[PDB]
């Protein structure tokens, strides 16, 4: 019933600089016992949630004091005085004053580090998959920033479309980069009807698109 | 969380 | 303090499942506990709570009459019996401790994934991602494996049985039009240590009882 509204929902911040997240409730979180049950947690990439703050401003065990919480009634704020790489993840407020428990929508903090070009690798289909009716061509882009990257497949110099999928990691807690995999999946009897397999990578960290490709017996 | 107090 | 959930898996709409959470590192019978769920890529939603005293329980509107929370203090265990499951119940279910001393939920488990669907279980094929011939300027190659065509989530991957963590990126699964998931896990390795070092990728897909160890090799 008590709606918790966080703002902003996405928060890019340069390391070393402060950040602030707002959490507003649809009614007061001051309990009849005098206490205000407003809490903050963080969900780091790949990890389970961990509590940062309780009772508005009280730091949990081991939480560094660059985090602080303030507010009263319906209007609350989490501040980080100086953001670090390890602070990346999704921040949620939740209230313990009113039944039922309600959480905010989550604020995703992104760290705005220096541009980093991807190391790019192309990967030919294994022999095993290559005796089972289908072929998967894998283009890897490792440890780049920012997240924006264009990957285009070309089959004997022909722009593909509809027949590939990519997945991107969340931002790394240590080095603040992303990695991306693009997978091009073809038939035995299509991957056998062409020789030129190219993935073209465009990214701000490169002067010009890089291409990595292979021909097919030699792989 | 309120259920644990109320 | 440790909370370890299990029991998640694939269930037909209208079916039933029982989740367990094993607690340790604290006096379990002194604490209230709850379950909180997270649908993939989404936020946090409270499911059910049970007090330390009297077996008193509380449920969210969405699960009333379908889910039953219980505890066995003798076995340091929390349970969630889930009946008449719906597609919308698909989510990662977390066991969460309520800390009466701070007035707030504190510790979360790792979560167990429940998938409610009419689609069939399928174990993955695991393929080596083979270092390219030749080819590389700076003396570092990339290797991995493609875990293809499985359902439901999740798959786990590790390397040399946990020994090898640095340089490892395991990508989020992508859902193929077939309704099956595919993912890759890769690792950066000095072109040097080829022929001397052993790279085994360790893939578990518990929902299909699949457990594969795979050494990778160039050509």
């Amino acid at each position: 019933y008590v709606v918790m509204t966080q703002s902003p929902l996405s928060l890019p911040v340069t390391p070393g600089e402060p950040a602030s997240i707002s959490c507003k409730s649809s009614q007061s979180l001051l309990d009849s016992d005098g206490k205000t049950y407003l809490n903050w947690l963080l969900q780091k990439p790949g990890q389970s949630p961990q509590r940062l703050i309780y009772l508005v401003s009280k730091l949990d065990s081991g939480v560094p004091d660059r985090f602080s919480g303030s507010g009263s009634g319906t209007d609350f704020t989490l501040k980080i005085s100086r953001v670090e790489a390890e602070d990346v993840g999704v921040y949620y407020c939740w209230q313990g004053t009113h039944f039922p428990r309600t959480f905010g929508q989550g604020t995703k903090v992104e760290i705005k580090r220096t541009v980093a070009a991807p190391s790019v690798f192309i990967f030919p289909p294994s022999d095993e998959q290559l005796k089972s009716g289908t072929a998967s061509v894998v283009c890897l882009l490792n440890n780049f920033y920012p997240r924006e990257a264009k990957v285009q497949w070309k089959v004997d110099n022909a722009l593909q479309s509809g027949n590939s999928q990519e997945s991107v990691t969340e931002q790394d807690s240590k080095d603040s980069t992303y990695s991306l995999s693009s997978t091009l999946t073809l038939s035995k009897a299509d991957y056998e009807k062409h020789k030129v397999y190219a993935c073209e990578v465009t990214h701000q960290g490169l002067s010009s698109p890089v291409t990595k490709s292979f021909n097919r017996g030699e792989c | 969380d309120a259920e644990f107090r109320h | 303090v440790q909370l370890l959930e299990s029991g998640g898996g694939l269930v037909q709409p209208g079916g039933s499942l029982r989740l367990s959470c094993a607690a340790s590192g604290f006096t379990f019978s002194n604490y209230g506990m709850s379950w909180v769920r997270q649908a993939p890529g989404k936020g946090l939603e409270w499911v059910a709570s049970i007090r330390s005293g009297g077996g008193r329980t509380y449920y969210s509107d969405n699960v009333k009459g379908r889910f039953t929370i219980s505890r066995d203090n003798a076995k340091n265990s929390l349970y969630l019996q889930m009946n008449s499951l719906r597609a919308e119940d698909t989510a990662l279910y977390y066991c969460v401790r309520y800390d009466h001393y701070s007035g707030s939920s504190d510790y979360w488990g790792q979560g167990t994934l429940v998938t409610v669907s009419s689609a069939s279980t399928k174990g993955p094929s695991v393929f080596p991602l083979a270092p390219s011939s030749k080819s590389t300027s700076g003396g570092t190659a990339a290797l991995g494996c493609l875990v293809k065509d499985y359902f439901p989530q999740p798959v786990t991957v590790s390397w040399n049985s946990g020994a090898l963590t640095s340089g490892v990126h395991t990508f989020p699964a992508v859902l193929q039009s077939s309704g099956l998931y595919s993912l890759s896990s890769v690792v950066t390795v000095p072109s040097s240590s080829l022929g001397t070092q052993t790279y085994i990728c360790n893939v578990n897909h518990k929902p299909s009882n699949t457990k594969v160890d795979k050494k990778v090799e160039p050509k």
